[PDB]
């Protein structure tokens, strides 16, 4: 019935508003939009169209602004005239063409989307209001931002991100010990200041080497794409606009790039950054007498920029006075002088040791007691400062009320957290296993000719050379010599893997040459399976290989390739590893077995040495277990006795006949080891680790999300949501989805989708086995893409159904109304832990009466079917005018539940907010380094919590119409 | 021009534990329906992509040129022994390691 | 599915050829040889018989299935399911009046 001048609208993009009909063609129709003035010609069948026209009642609005009240329309020849009365005006009688209408005509609130033609399905209305009651829920629960990261769970980790995450502009050194994962604890707390809304821009400065990796981790880990600003990119922004940092929230950049020119530093300190990161701040050399131009610039920043995060180190056995230089950049008024600060490390120190025997279970006496005592500034000290010495019953718990006291009073512990392998529990225990082959004929005869021929070469490369029997064989037997055939180890290591064929061994060598000989000799004689780990693959391959690695029976057995490791998420089920070659340096031998050495493996290590009789390896493990015990223990003396010892044991490297001279340097190591150790024990900061690990409440925050991580309606609703989008889920079978998109897709492109298509993984443990899959949480990018594209539009808001049922009267009237309580805020307040979008269901009758607290949602919903859409289409204006009256039905009821879910979510805002501000007034007056901004900030956020909670309304989303039949 | 490599797209380790370098499977290598018998890429063009994906793409090491497989798949249902191979090299710049 | 019965068989009229017929089909060329894509005016044409690919205009201005009845600007090809491109007819004006061969021989 298409006639030139009528006024449709697309039922989808309802956006572009209304249209006109300016052509016909024999297949075609054209509109008209003047809110864009743009045509579109559509096909005549299937008709996707929507005509525009208006009832008696409506009001409408003018191209000249003015509003009226239709109340008779005629039409012939297909054109609709509106009558009525100009209510600018008064004027009655008042003719507007169609063709005059404004294109300001929105979605309204569904009870208008009745006479819109076609209306949406009834399983994405189903899908709508699954999904806000799932974020409606999700929003308010607890451990928010806690859930996404590609991390195990680990306490201290949690802690530390629980903590931070939720502090206003947080100002703190991380001086974590190496290995611990310092840069994860990053991560989590960027992952909660960025998902909670607190910040939106956010500067990381990392030395050039390291630029990529954070690129990687922050992509991988944290699902945030960074751009990194080089100077090509800075003159392209440079054109773009007069400040090129304006284009992107997230920057990754260099130290030594900041310094370039000033005007790019003050530009950078002018950015605006909400948040700015600087991993090992050790390397910023600061003299009170001179600083360097290189702290200059990170002072200069860090005084513009709210909170600044500052990753570090701590070696040399040196004490927190070396982090002087950096406390004063954290607070530059609380720590102003260094040597009030040597003044308060040297007097605390018989305060921590005091504590250190209190807690290793010795009584203190008074005179020492009367010390701690004098700490503590109060008169009621003594009962409780008496049981927890004379171990009566609650000695116990009265030790937990003075180390809970202490590190309330202690005076930097809430802005330094130290870590150490000591205060953190978890690890496994680490067994040795050594087997002495005999060095074979030709081993002997090759080195005897490198010893004539080396008549001058160091005794330094003479010990390299004959470290390594494999790269001097290469030498007088040729290059490429078949060694692969003679050599014991090789033999070992095969007969061992056939006899242990179910485990998963992970076996280390130097070089990744030897690894290639090394799978061509297991594939080409016993066909094992052996995936290499090399730096000279890219980062795709190497995932590969992890992923075939990763495979619980039907994959590689072996692994791996010269040093790279590095693989943050570890192999927590590979359990057996053997050292096919061992290093020079004794850190690259703890890293190497620290690769595997991390919490969370299944069992006890298994190390098993292969070395040949009476060479270098011989004397090396003689070295490294009696001596050092490096094998079983982490102590890190090996440094400062590799050291003292180089140029002795070199001798000992290039001749290992002889033996006398030996034993005596391997008491000398372990004097050493002890002396070490001794100073370590006695330097350890007990209080400071026990501030940093938690406690009980860490542990039970670990446990909620253990429990909370195998919600399997999760799962349930992210199919149906991908499905209904129009995601092609294949499922490979072994917990992995791959999702590719379709031709029925609902959007252009989606943010996150590409053709090519991703892999998802719904368990921890195997996101922890597989980084190239994609951990899908609640609060996953693409979750919560979705879930802003679907409440965002208005699909799902609007559907019919039938219902047949004996039991009740024909053509009866239930309504399914689901109203939205919203705030208008802005998310840098964070309004959402308190008043997120809620649903409001209400299931109507004729009389009004609700009966969802005795009709279960999903049960009702199961039994209902839909209608086809043409019949349906006028089946709706049936009840046109019955639905008007349906609707002051619940005019009356929705604002009983209203007042009561205003009024209760503004109760849990006082309440909640008020004990935490107390809690922070009490640490202000418990504690010296809360600032005043802090206390003020908490107030003016509950002030401002409460002044837009006062003015939260509500609307109407969706509306489901039901009429039962029994045709 | 199509090519030979054995980087092929999606394609498990499984498949390319019986390839060599060059993309041929072993003389002596005991095959199933399904196997892939040889590695071959088609290739794809018009990429466009964008500068930043275009580095994502360089530090990923990920191959716009590819994306498409080629490669003989053993018929269904037939498992044998390969006991012979040749190659037959219209213009070839130089004999590939296998010829 | 419809109950029907009798099926119904005769002359078919020329404006009744003319309503079935989407096209004019001008030219006898089919594809490019280089670009595989159809031809403009050609036996294989995507404005008069339909999109190669599923709900996706030639050009590839309009590939969503959002858009069921928009005729692309550039590309004169509607957006809809390839499965049409089975059903569309076309048409040749020809000059001269031709005798069909069935009724003569
Ligand atoms: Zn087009």
């Amino acid at each position: 019935p298409f006639t030139l001048g009528q006024r449709w609208i697309s039922d989808t993009e309802s956006e572009l508003g209304l249209g006109t009909v300016v052509a016909v063609d024999a297949r075609t129709v054209t509109l008209l939009f003047p809110s864009t003035g743009e045509n579109r010609l559509y096909a005549r069948s299937d008709s996707p169209v929507t005509r525009v026209m208006f009832n008696p009642g409506d009001t409408i609005t003018s191209h000249d602004g003015w509003q009226m009240q239709v109340e008779e329309v005629k039409e012939e020849n297909g054109l609709l005239t509106y009558i009525g009365t100009r209510l600018d005006t008064e004027e009655s009688g008042v003719a507007l063409r169609e063709v005059f209408l404004d294109s300001k005509l929105v979605f309204s609130k569904p009870q208008d989307r009745l006479f819109a033609g076609q209306i949406d399905r009834m399983d994405r209305f189903a899908l709508r209001y699954r999904a806000r009651k799932y974020s409606s829920e999700q929003f308010r629960m607890p451990y928010s931002g806690l859930r996404g990261q590609r991390t195990s769970l680990i306490p201290h980790q949690l802690n530390i991100a629980h903590d931070v995450g939720r502090r206003h502009a947080p100002r703190v050194l991380l001086a974590d010990e190496v290995g611990l994962g310092k840069t994860i604890e990053a991560g989590m707390i960027l992952h909660q200041q960025l998902l909670s809304g607190a910040a939106e821009r956010v500067l990381i400065i990392v030395p050039e080497t390291l630029q990529h990796q954070w690129l990687v981790e922050m992509l991988r880990r944290f699902n945030l794409r960074f751009a990194l600003f080089d100077d090509e990119r800075y003159a392209e922004a440079q054109h773009d606009a007069y400040n090129p940092f304006d284009t992107e929230q997230l920057v990754i950049c260099s130290l030594d790039f900041a310094r370039r020119s000033k005007q790019r530093l003050e530009h950078l300190c002018e950015a605006e950054w909400d948040l700015l990161v600087v991993d090992e701040a050790h390397h910023l050399v600061w003299s009170e007498d001179a600083p360097s131009r290189e702290y200059q610039a990170i002072e200069q920043l860090a005084e513009h920029v709210p909170g600044v995060l500052l990753l570090t180190a701590t070696p040399e056995q040196l004490g927190m006075e070396s982090h002087f230089a950096r406390l004063r950049l954290l607070d530059p008024n609380r720590f102003h002088d260094f040597a009030q600060f040597v003044e308060e490390q040297k007097n605390y120190r018989p305060v921590a040791d005091a504590v250190a025997m209190l807690l290793a279970g010795n009584k203190l006496s008074n005179d020492e007691l009367n010390m701690l005592g004098e700490m503590i500034g109060e008169q009621d000290i003594e009962p409780l400062l008496q049981a927890a010495n004379s171990d009566s019953e609650d000695a116990q718990s009265a030790r937990q009320e003075l180390v809970s006291m202490l590190m309330d009073r202690h005076g930097t512990s809430r802005v330094l957290f130290r870590n150490t392998r000591n205060g953190v529990k978890g690890f496994p225990k680490r067994e040795l296993h050594t087997i002495k082959l005999p060095l074979p004929t030709q081993y002997q005869t090759a080195i005897k000719v490198s010893g004539i021929m080396g008549a001058r070469k160091s005794a330094e490369d003479r010990a390299r050379d004959m470290l390594y029997p494999e790269r001097i064989y290469q030498e007088f037997e040729g290059d490429n010599a078949t060694w692969w055939n003679f050599d014991p180890r090789v033999e070992w290591l095969m007969g061992y893997l056939t006899s242990h064929r179910s485990q998963k061994v992970l076996v280390i060598c130097a070089k990744a040459a030897t690894a290639l000989q090394l799978e061509q000799v297991l594939r080409e004689r016993e066909g094992i399976r052996a995936a290499v780990f090399h730096e000279g693959m890219s980062i795709i391959e190497r995932d590969r290989a992890a992923a075939w690695f990763a495979e619980e029976d039907t994959g590689a057995q072996v692994l791996l390739c010269s040093e790279i490791g590095s693989e943050g998420r570890n192999f927590q089920f590979a359990s057996h590893m053997v050292m096919f070659d061992l290093p020079f340096n004794p850190d690259l031998l703890e890293q190497r077995i620290g690769r595997l050495d991390r919490i969370g493996q299944a069992h006890d290590i298994q190390i098993h040495v292969p070395y040949l009789e009476k060479t270098a390896q011989s004397v090396l493990v003689r070295w490294y277990h009696e001596g050092l015990d490096a094998f079983e223990h982490t102590c890190p003396t090996g440094r400062t006795i590799y050291d003292s010892v180089y140029n002795d044991l070199i001798n000992y490297l290039a001749s290992p006949d002889q033996t006398e001279g030996f034993d005596d340097l391997i008491k000398n190591c372990r004097e050493q080891h002890e002396a070490l150790k001794a100073q370590l024990e006695q330097g350890r900061d007990r209080l400071l680790e026990i501030h940093s690990n938690g406690g009980e409440k860490a542990q039970a925050l670990a446990e909620s999300i253990e429990e909370q991580d195998d919600d399997t309606n999760l799962i349930a609703f992210a199919m149906n949501l991908f499905d209904i989008i129009g995601i092609n889920q294949d499922d490979r079978g072994d917990n992995m989805i791959v999702l590719t998109p379709s031709d029925h897709m609902l959007v252009p492109d989606f943010p996150g989708l590409s053709e090519d298509g991703i892999t998802i993984t719904f368990d921890r443990e195997v996101a922890l086995a597989r980084e190239d899959a994609q951990f899908i949480t609640w609060e996953h990018p693409l979750i919560r893409n979705g879930l802003d594209l679907i409440l965002s539009g208005d699909t799902g808001s609007s559907t019919i159904s039938l219902l047949k049922n004996k039991a009740l009267p024909v053509g009866t009237l239930l309504v399914e109304l689901i109203y939205v309580v919203e705030a208008q805020a802005p998310k840098q307040l964070q309004l959402n832990r308190f008043l997120p979008p809620t649903p409001v269901r209400m299931l109507l009758d004729k009389n009004g009466n609700n009966l969802a607290a005795q009709v279960e949602f999903e049960t009702f919903n199961r039994q209902l079917n839909a209608v086809n859409r043409h019949t349906g289409s006028k089946l709706v204006n049936a009840v046109q005018q019955d639905v008007h009256a349906i609707l002051q039905l619940g005019e009356a009821q929705i604002e009983k539940s209203a007042r009561a879910l205003i009024d209760a979510a503004r109760n849990e805002a006082d309440e909640k907010l008020s004990a935490e501000l107390s809690r922070l007034e009490a640490l202000r007056a418990v504690n010296p380094n809360i600032r005043d901004d802090e206390l003020t900030a908490i107030e003016s956020n509950r002030q401002q919590v409460m002044e837009s909670l006062d003015q939260a309304g509500w609307r109407l989303d969706a509306l489901r119409l039901i009429v039962v039949t029994h045709q | 021009p199509e090519e030979i490599t054995a980087d092929i797209p999606n394609v498990g380790e499984a498949a390319l534990s019986k390839l060599d370098e060059s993309g041929i499977v072993y003389i002596g290598a005991e095959v199933t329906g399904g196997d892939i018998l040889v590695g071959k890429v088609t290739p794809k063009g018009e990429t466009q992509l964008t500068p930043e994906e275009k580095l994502l793409r360089a530090i990923f090491g990920e191959k716009a040129s590819d994306v498409k497989d080629s490669s003989l798949r053993v018929p269904n249902g037939v498992s044998g022994t390969v006991i012979d191979v040749q190659v037959f090299t219209r213009d070839g710049v130089e004999k590939d390691k296998r010829a | 599915t419809e109950e029907f019965d009798a099926i119904k068989i005769a002359l078919a009229s020329p404006d009744m050829i003319r309503s079935w017929s989407f096209g004019e089909v001008k030219k006898p060329e089919t594809i490019n040889y280089r670009t595989f894509k159809p031809e403009r005016d050609g036996l294989f044409c995507a404005r008069i018989f339909g999109p190669v690919k599923d709900y996706e205009c030639l050009c590839g201005k309009y590939k969503r299935l959002k858009h069921r009845g928009v005729i692309c600007e550039k590309c004169g090809v509607e957006v809809t399911q390839t499965k049409v491109r089975r059903e569309r007819m076309g048409h040749i004006e020809l000059a001269s009046p031709t005798a069909h061969i069935w009724f003569l021989k």
